[PDB]
RNA sequence: UAGUAUCUGUUCUUAUCAGUUUAAUAUCUGAUUCCUCGAGGA
RNA sequence: UGAAGCUUUCAUACU
């Protein structure tokens, strides 16, 4: 319960979502060559899609239900 | 089906890159990190070629690379955060040609993970602690010490935890032998999962946080922190103490900004474009590596965008306070992960993508007529430049790299034996086919 | 009402005789409460309860953390009360308990951190000129705790004003004292005030009052022993005076300044340390002659740190220090002084790792022939720690006799059993190695005279020089004797100290262990009979020592013993396993290994099954740990047939025995499992589908054992299988046999991987009931926890909806 | 020649066959793991070598028999195929082919990489060589530690477990130990240190150079 | 009933009684990872004690090599209060 | 407010992995998504069941756990052969009908 | 020593809805002179 | 064809 990520009995397709958005984003930032992937896809400097994930890492999935 | 794994050509690119007196002696060592790959590299004052010294595969990811001494030091150790939940300090022994492992403390689990620290590493100036961080709310420090036959201690580590906070960098902080600082960009996204309207998302600032650790009382507290203007990218230590001032620069969408903890107050300067510019109006400007050069009696810093040109900051001080930033435009190279300054006048630039490049910085000072901008100038509208071919420096050296291999065909198209490899690589305008052949030229 | 917030702050004792729950809570509530509390009552109540005169360690850590808390808070009203704390907390600065120190300075530290320089230099100044020597020293302790709390600049000026009163001598001498204890308490870190701290104290030197000089001279010496290897530039103006002292001052004060000299002299270049050796080394020369038992300590300590630099090289040492050294300090008074006894063998040994061994060890080894047996064990200690450090590469012809002889003849002028005499023969010989060829003949008479009788306390040593001299021993083919010797060490094997036995077993086993089968003259068939019984003794070190004995008769001399003897003692040595101490039970497991390879597996199989079949618990398990040793020396493919053909007999607690015996074997031979899972499996399959809950628990525990044993070599296929029979057990509400499940599920999860797991949970995370939501949400937190970072690569595409987007679209891109 | 093999962004391989009388594409096999194919190749009319975005390479065969002639039980296809290779190199590998290096060597496996890194994986021929570098790597993986505070096994079981595969690149740094512990290495397989390098030498000159 | 908080450079240890079994799995076969514990467990009295029985320790307390595979070595300060 | 099932097999790509229960859980669609997908094995269906897990029938006698062919060959049932052991046992093995990742057992599958 | 399992015994109107709860049941909570042979049942 | 659950005063076995 302590660990960010786990969930329980109670937990929603929303914060399931969010948790695998959010440490995908985080694995992105850490592995060299998947940023590496991505800016050449787009073509980016890497400052910059780093600096986009961190910006995407607020609200990934859009504002909560109700 | 049993299979036996061999590398026949080592990776080029180059993520990271730190350079000090990893030897103990007078001259100037790089160490530069491939992927998982680390290597020490020592460019010849004489004839400017960059020789390799060492090369080990690490078997792990190498995230974050630090150089630091201790007072009355004349060698200078690496600190290593990796995907393992271990800090590890290195020292090179030029005798045997190999990395010493002096230390290795172990604080979590392994892989590149959400809250265990290992992508954010500072050191303080002084040497006396360094900082491992995550991207969310665990942070450790550690106090770095010698003992009587000067060797390196480490202690137990100190937490400065912080839920629901994301980090996008961490500095340390030059004080004159006061308490260590370190500064972070911070962004608490408690509030943005509460709101369904999709407004706390919104109007939600980055803050700079300040760490102290205080050393007469072994705990880590939170002394300052500020909300910014806008959301920047990463930060710049200002060398303080008794030479210059002792804040940090922010680098941002469109401006750079100077930041100090008391009775300074902030400055700003736009980042200058380049006059008839031919890329689409509604896209920013952001600095994408930065490198320092203090000397005996000044400093600067050198910054590039991500059209590749690099500029000459410079501060404009008090006796302790700052009154404004001045830029000047210095040279356009290829965008780079990397830059460093080295004494007797060498820039090293290791690039994103493609050959790699060490330049010789031909004309120091500044005796020019182009103009350079201020934080002070009044614009209601931004400054304008022209970029120009190479004025400041002087290409010496080139080390090939064949980063990105994107396409590959061994075949033997012309009428030897041998096939050759014939390989599609490089990005944009810098891309290239190269044909590969084993033997020496 | 006053009380009233006494009544309240007793939030002290909830806190003092509470819960760690309360107590943490009582101190966060009086930390918010503490600013509106003030400081009088708070103080008022609490130095008393701090002042208890029977408080304990801990609880005094928890009251100083209550004080650090309740000083950080109420910050500038502590001032007018600074004073009254001082006079309670002045002390425990110079208790003899390193804790209390510690306390009382983190105390002080928030004290003033909390208060300001002004308030505490206020109430600090009126007891600097205290004619009592009792205040002055907790004065400067306190003073250098403030300096390490609020930095040192903000003290200079302080500093300089105090010790250039001319008012009287004795502001002037706490003010050194000060910045003497600064550099005490904060070591290396006053490096960059070095310089500032130097001029501020250097001018006391040359004072018309002496007490001022001396404690000028200590100050520096601190400087100095806190500022080594760095520093130098810095002690530039202290050279001149220091010098000029050493050549006019005689006494307590020169003993200062030689004190001064050698803590600086390391931190020069080879010129100036060179140079300045010179004349501090006349000054020392002619002080080698005066009288107080410090004095002697100190030059000592000197001449180790003066002789260990480069600038001072051998030969000027043998030219000049030696001489006076060996004549002045090698004599028996300075063995029976304890104090300066170390310190003398230390320095000796330090400077023959300089001078070179010979010289030295020529000079004390004429010595080890001598009427008070302590200026014998000096030598002795004194050439075995430089044999240790150097070797022995320069003995020649005259001195390896000599070394011999002196050595021989100490071994037999003993008094009481020492461990120095033991140490130094051994090493001497172990150092001499191949050649000493007659001593031996000489060293064994002399270790046959001394085993022969007296008390057994003598026969214990010499059965340990035994021990650990037999490998030179015989490193030079004499072993003859050598049998001589074993015969008397055979015949004394019924001793009633259990200590003596176990020496003896130890060189009986030394020597075996080195003396073959075939010369080794007593007849193998005759001794182990005679050894049998010993292993019924409950002594430890005769019990290890006979077990490994009759291991390496069984490794080598497996073919003179009849069978039937060695099944015995293996039988016996069955019980031997529950041993509670760790070397018993690795010996024991040695020597039943060395056993089942010496007469066979089938057997000793076939015993051990039967004693299986009828015992209770413990006898039990320690016949499954023989079992699994029996098929890990004797490769399983001797084992697995037996035993298998044992679980078609038709009985139940039959067939969960097999059970429990295929687990631990799993187990114990970890990797060796690669080449038998297949023939397991059908077992593991029946006992999966069998009702009772053991056969199941059980199996999942042998699934566990058998995943984490085979790990990288390719056995995913059975391991799969086996995981379809195991995963319908989840909904078990039997706690043993859900923990034998999650147990089974974690081993599967590193054998097998993370992605099979993730497929075997996905698409129960999300069901109706909350049962099977629970469970796998369970198993799906444990399978996360471990290898997080595996998983990015196994989750399945989620398509977006209408509000939020779920696709990773970094990794659809394609180069 | 008679089959298709199709790479998906997210599963694995689909195998088609292409009915030439009845103008038909039929799916006959898939895989049962997801993988996020950046390239394959064909090692021959059973077995496929893929690659994937997050740095791994694996081999998949066909079983025996099958059918061929097809005219779920996983929500896929009635037949599946078994992994038997998976390995974790560390970056990102766009390119695989099979191809002779040297003149008068031996086939390998040729994989290229985003970093710009070139490296191979030949085949075993006898159990014996393959013993002994399984002890070596055994045995290296103890006594001579990853730099950075790296377990060798778990690295290259970073997001699957390691299957058929001995890191050459491991054992080539035996060459390099200081010489006390090359001979507490080779002690223990039972040879000296010049013999180890000389073995260590072969295999690398058969295939590369 | 384990201490787990992030630990340090204090060696964990153990007294004769159970000298050799792992302290996460209590097991009788293979040590591998020397245990560290935390600060406040070593702190004062408690130094070298026992990470079991808080009584004498006499030799060093180790996870089996079960526990260091499934890296149950980095979950913190394994003493049991 | 909740679906019916044939309301809700309108909705999904995949009707025949619908059941009984699965209108009464909370996010319908996502379980229904995920009991879709192309893996991911299904709940051990004994959920529901209040006879619990095996057991249930002892009426069926079991003869003993049969040795495998080679080690019933070996002739374990006097002069032992250890060579024939061993030889036999690698050079004999055999490998037992393996089963699929998707398979799972039930209390009536051994029939 | 005190925990589990297996036999034996018991096991709650073929009369209707609502509420708590449950996957659904289950459980719990409330409402809805006549016949037969001095008696029983509805 | 089938669905054997729940409880205790039972009684009997294993830890
Ligand atoms: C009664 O005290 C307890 C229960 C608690 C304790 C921790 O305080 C005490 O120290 C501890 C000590 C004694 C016992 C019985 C515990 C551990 C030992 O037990 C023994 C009974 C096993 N026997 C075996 O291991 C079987 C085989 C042998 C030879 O080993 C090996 C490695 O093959 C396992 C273990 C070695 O037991
Ligand atoms: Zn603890
Ligand atoms: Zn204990
Ligand atoms: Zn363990």
């Amino acid at each position: 319960s302590k660990y960010i990520g786990t969930g329980h009995a109670d937990t929603t397709k929303w914060e399931w979502l969010v948790n695998q958005h959010r440490d995908s984003y985080c694995s992105y930032m850490g592995h060299f060559d998947l940023l590496n992937y991505f800016a050449i896809a787009e073509n980016e400097s890497k400052a910059r899609v780093r600096f986009n994930l961190m910006e995407k890492m607020l609200q990934p999935c859009g504002p909560p239900a109700d | 089906m049993f299979l036996y794994n061999l590398t026949l050509q080592r990776a080029t690119g180059i993520s990271f890159a730190i350079h000090g007196n990893f030897s103990g002696t007078k001259q100037q060592e790089i160490v530069v990190s491939r992927g998982k790959i680390l290597e020490l590299l020592r460019p010849d004052p004489n004839t400017g070629k960059v020789h390799t010294l060492l090369t080990v595969e690490v078997f792990g990811v190498i995230r974050s690379l630090m150089a630091f001494r201790l007072t009355g030091g004349t060698k200078d150790y690496i600190v290593v955060g990796s995907d393992s939940g271990r800090i590890v300090i290195l020292e090179y022994q030029p005798s045997k040609n190999m990395f010493e492992k002096i230390h290795q403390e172990t604080f979590g689990k392994s892989g590149c993970r959400r809250i265990v620290p290992g992508q954010f590493l500072a050191v303080d100036p002084k040497g006396r602690a360094v900082m491992i961080s995550a991207i969310e709310k665990q942070k450790l420090v550690y106090i770095l010490n010698r003992d009587a036959a000067a060797r390196l201690t480490i202690s137990s580590p100190l937490e400065a935890h912080k839920a629901n906070t994301l980090v996008y960098h961490v500095v340390g902080v030059d004080v004159g032998f006061e308490n260590p600082m370190f500064a972070c960009l911070e962004m608490d996204y408690e509030e943005a999962d509460n709101d369904p309207t999709g407004e706390a998302a919104a109007n939600t600032q980055q803050t700079l946080t300040f760490y102290e650790l205080d050393l007469g009382l072994n705990h880590v507290v939170r002394k300052y922190s500020e909300p910014l203007e806008e959301h920047g990218n990463f930060l710049i230590t200002v060398p303080g103490g008794s030479d210059g001032p002792s804040g940090v620069l922010i680098c941002s969408e469109n401006y750079i900004t100077y930041k100090n903890f008391g009775d300074q107050p902030d400055i700003r300067c736009p980042i200058p474009r380049r006059r008839n510019d031919l890329d689409d109006p509604e896209r920013g400007m952001i600095f994408v590596c930065s490198a320092t050069h203090k000397t005996k009696s000044m400093f600067f810093f050198l910054a590039q965008t991500e059209q590749g040109d690099i500029f000459k900051i410079t501060l404009e001080t008090d006796e302790d306070m700052v009154t404004e930033i001045r830029l000047k435009y210095f040279d356009t190279v290829p965008v780079a992960a990397a830059m460093c300054v080295l004494k007797t006048g060498f820039l090293f630039v290791a690039s994103e993508f493609g050959n790699h490049y060490l330049y010789q910085i031909a004309h120091l000072g500044d005796d020019d007529e182009e103009p350079e901008f201020s934080s002070a100038m009044p614009l209601e509208d931004t400054f304008f430049f022209q970029p120009r071919p190479l004025k400041n420096l002087v290409l010496v050296d080139e080390l090939d790299s064949l980063s990105p291999i994107l396409f590959c065909q061994i075949a033997d198209l012309a009428n030897e034996d041998t096939p050759q490899l014939y390989v599609a690589c490089g990005r944009g305008p810098r891309s290239s086919l190269r044909v590969l052949r084993h033997g020496l030229e | 009402e006053e009380q009233k917030e006494r009544k309240i702050m007793k939030l002290l004792l909830k806190i003092k005789n509470g819960t760690p729950p309360m107590r943490k809570a009582a101190l966060r509530q009086i930390t918010d409460k503490a600013r509106e509390f003030g400081a009088g009552p708070l103080f008022n109540q609490i130095l008393p309860l701090l002042m208890s005169p029977t408080l304990e360690d801990q609880e005094r850590h928890l009251l100083v953390k209550v004080i650090d808390r309740i000083l950080y808070k109420l910050d500038d009203l502590v001032r007018p009360y600074v004073h009254k704390i001082l006079v309670v907390i002045e002390p425990l600065l110079i208790d003899e308990d390193y804790y209390a120190r510690v306390e009382g300075r983190e105390i002080i530290s928030n004290l003033a951190k909390a208060a300001g320089l002004a308030t505490m230099i206020s109430t600090m100044r009126p007891d600097i000129d205290n004619m009592d020597e009792y205040v002055r020293n907790t004065t400067a302790r306190a003073f250098a705790v403030v300096a390490s709390a609020l930095g040192i600049p903000s003290l200079l000026p302080f500093l300089k004003a105090v010790c250039k009163s001319k008012k009287s001598w004795q502001a002037r001498h706490t003010g050194i004292k000060i910045v003497q204890q600064i550099a005490i308490l904060m070591g290396c870190a006053i490096l960059p005030h070095l310089r500032s701290l130097v001029e501020i104290i250097e001018h006391g030197l040359v004072d018309e009052q002496q007490k001022v000089r001396t404690i000028s001279a200590l100050a520096i010496a601190a400087l100095a022993e806190a500022a080594t290897p760095y520093g130098i530039e810095s002690f530039d103006s202290v050279l001149k005076p220091l010098w000029k002292g050493i050549r006019q001052h005689r006494g307590k004060g020169l003993a200062a300044f030689l004190k001064a000299i050698g803590y600086l002299i390391p931190l020069m270049d080879a010129e100036y340390a060179n140079y300045y050796t010179r004349e501090v080394m006349l000054i020392l020369i002619r002080e080698f002659q005066s009288p107080d038992e410090e004095m002697k300590k100190i030059v000592l300590k000197v001449v180790k740190q003066c002789c260990g630099t480069d600038g001072v090289e051998a030969n000027y040492i043998k030219t000049e220090i030696l001489p006076p050294f060996f004549k002045h300090f090698w004599q028996h008074r300075m063995a029976l002084d304890r104090r300066n006894y170390r310190q003398l063998v230390d320095t000796t040994v330090e400077l023959a790792n300089k001078v070179g061994a010979a010289e030295i060890i020529s000079r004390i080894v004429d010595d080890l022939k001598d009427e008070a047996e302590q200026y014998r064990k000096m030598v002795m200690e004194t050439i075995e720690k430089i044999m240790g450090n150097l070797g022995a590469a320069d003995i020649d012809h005259k001195l390896e006799e000599q070394l011999i002889d002196g050595i021989l003849y100490a071994f037999q002028e003993q008094t009481t059993e020492d461990s120095v005499m033991l140490n130094g023969f051994g090493t001497v010989v172990n150092a001499l190695g191949k050649r000493v060829k007659p001593y031996l003949p000489q060293i064994c008479g002399t270790v046959l005279w001394r085993l022969n009788n007296k008390s057994a306390k003598v026969r214990q040593q010499a059965a340990d020089l035994i021990s650990r001299t037999a490998v030179v021993m015989k490193t030079c083919q004499e072993e003859k004797l050598m049998g001589h010797l074993g015969v008397v060490l055979y015949e004394y094997l019924g001793e009633e100290y259990p200590e003596v036995l176990g020496s003896i077993l130890g060189a009986l086993k030394a020597i075996v262990n080195v003396i073959g089968m075939h010369k080794m003259t007593p007849p193998i068939k005759d001794l182990l009979p005679r050894l049998t019984p010993i292993l019924k003794n409950r002594h430890e070190k005769v019990q290890e020592n006979c077990i490994d004995l009759v291991g390496r008769i069984a490794d080598r001399g497996a073919e003179y013993v009849s069978a039937r003897e060695w099944m015995r003692i293996c039988f016996e040595l069955l019980e031997l396993l529950k041993a509670h101490k760790k070397a018993i039970r690795r010996a024991t497991v040695n020597t039943f290994g060395y056993i089942a390879k010496a007469i066979g597996p089938h057997d000793v199989l076939a015993t051990l099954l039967n004693n299986l079949k009828v015992q209770e618990r413990q006898n039990r398990v320690c016949t499954t740990v023989a079992i699994a040793i029996v098929a890990e020396t004797c490769s399983p493919f001797t084992v697995l047939p037996a035993l298998m053909n044992e679980y078609r007999v038709p009985e139940l607690n039959v067939q969960n025995g097999v059970l429990k015996s295929l687990s631990f074997l799993f187990e114990y031979i970890g990797e060796m499992g690669k080449d038998y899972i297949y023939a397991v499996t059908p077992l593991l399959e029946d006992a999966l589908m069998d009702r009772d809950l053991v056969h199941r628990q059980t199996a999942s525990a042998v699934v566990q054992h058998m995943s984490l044993g085979v790990y990288g070599f390719g056995c995913e296929d059975s391991l799969n299988h086996l995981l379809n029979y195991v995963w319908p057990n989840v909904f078990e509400t039997s706690p043993h046999v859900i923990q034998a499940v999650m147990g089974a599920l974690e081993g599967l999860r590193v054998a097998i991987g993370p992605c099979r797991m993730l497929q075997y949970c996905l698409q129960g995370l999300f069901h109706p009931a909350r049962k099977v939501r629970d469970v796998y949400w369970k198993i799906y937190n444990s399978i996360y926890i471990g290898s997080q970072d595996a998983l990015i690569a196994h989750y399945p595409r989620i398509y977006n909806d209408d509000k939020n987007t779920y696709i990773r679209y970094e990794l659809d891109y394609i180069l | 020649g008679h089959r298709v093999i199709v790479s998906d962004v997210q599963e694995s391989f689909i195998w088609v066959r292409y009915k030439r009388n009845e103008n038909q594409l039929i799916i006959f096999a898939d895989d049962t793991y997801p993988r996020w194919v950046t390239t394959a190749s064909l090692l021959d009319y059973d077995t496929v070598a893929g690659a994937d975005k997050f740095g791994n390479i694996c081999v998949v065969r066909l079983p025996p028999n099958t059918n061929d002639e097809v005219d779920g039980l996983l929500n896929g296809a009635s037949q599946k195929a078994e992994v038997i290779m998976n390995y974790h190199v560390g970056e990102t590998v766009l390119s695989l082919q099979k191809t002779t290096l040297i003149p008068g060597g031996s086939e390998s496996l040729v994989y290229t990489t985003l970093s710009g890194g070139i490296g191979i994986l030949v085949p075993f021929t006898s159990h014996e060589d393959h013993d002994f570098f399984q002890h070596v790597e055994m045995h290296l993986r103890s006594e001579h530690p990853p730099l950075c505070g790296r377990d060798h096994l778990s690295f290259r079981s970073y997001y699957f477990p390691v299957k058929n595969v001995i890191d050459g690149d491991l054992c080539e740094q035996f060459n390099s130990m200081e010489p006390n512990k090359q001979k507490n290495v080779s002690e223990e397989l039972d040879r000296t240190p010049p013999e180890v390098s000389k073995k260590l030498e072969d295999i690398r000159t058969r295939y590369a150079f | 009933i384990f201490c787990r908080k992030q630990a340090g450079v204090a060696i964990g240890r153990l007294c004769e009684k159970c000298d050799g079994k792992c302290v996460i799995c209590d097991s009788y076969v293979r040590p591998c990872t020397l245990v560290r514990i935390c600060d406040e467990c070593n702190y004062g009295s408690y130094q070298g004690r026992c990470v079991i029985c808080g009584g004498p320790g006499v030799s060093d307390a180790y996870y089996c090599k079960e526990c260091t595979i499934q890296e149950k070595d980095r979950d913190g300060c394994p003493k049991i209060v | 407010n909740r679906f019916t099932v044939a309301e809700l097999k309108q909705l999904v790509a995949r009707p025949d992995v619908v059941e009984m229960h699965d209108v009464t859980a909370q996010d319908p669609k996502l379980l229904v998504h995920l009991k879709a997908t192309r893996n991911s094995v299904p709940v051990p269906r004994h959920w529901c069941f209040k006879r619990k897990y095996l057991q249930g029938k002892r009426g069926i006698e079991k003869p003993p756990f049969e040795l495998p062919d080679f080690i019933k060959r070996t002739g374990i049932q006097i002069d032992i052969d250890y060579q024939k052991l061993h030889d036999a046992f690698f050079k004999w093995q055999t490998k037992p009908k393996l089963t699929i990742h998707g398979d799972l057992y039930y209390e009536g599958k051994e029939f």
